[PDB]
């Protein structure tokens, strides 16, 4: 059972799901972050790059 | 004791480079310019 840092409800298998490697290494709602489709995928495909949260990259 | 360079993207700058691989602009998320 995974809070999804944003909007703080359960994350299930049947979403689109994303980790923070920044820091805080919580799991949010790609949809919660504003991360669109096709940036996800992307991302997600690409190997040396790692998403990080907003609070996170502030500091 | 291997060690390698990731790239860390803020959701707005991971958007961003969404839009210019989708407009042909750049070839990967991760092909930074100057
Ligand atoms: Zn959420
Ligand atoms: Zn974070």
């Amino acid at each position: 059972v995974y809070p999804c840092g944003i909007c703080t409800n359960e994350v299930n298998d049947d979403q689109d799901a994303i980790l923070c490697e920044a820091s805080c290494q919580k799991w949010f709602h790609r949809i919660c972050t504003g991360m669109t489709e096709t940036a996800y995928g992307l991302l997600t495909a690409e190997a040396s790059a790692v998403w990080g949260c907003d609070t996170c990259m502030a500091d | 004791m291997a060690a390698k360079v990731v790239y860390v993207f803020s959701t707005e700058m991971a958007n961003k480079a969404a839009e210019a691989v989708l407009k042909g602009q750049v070839e990967t998320i991760v092909s930074f310019h100057i």
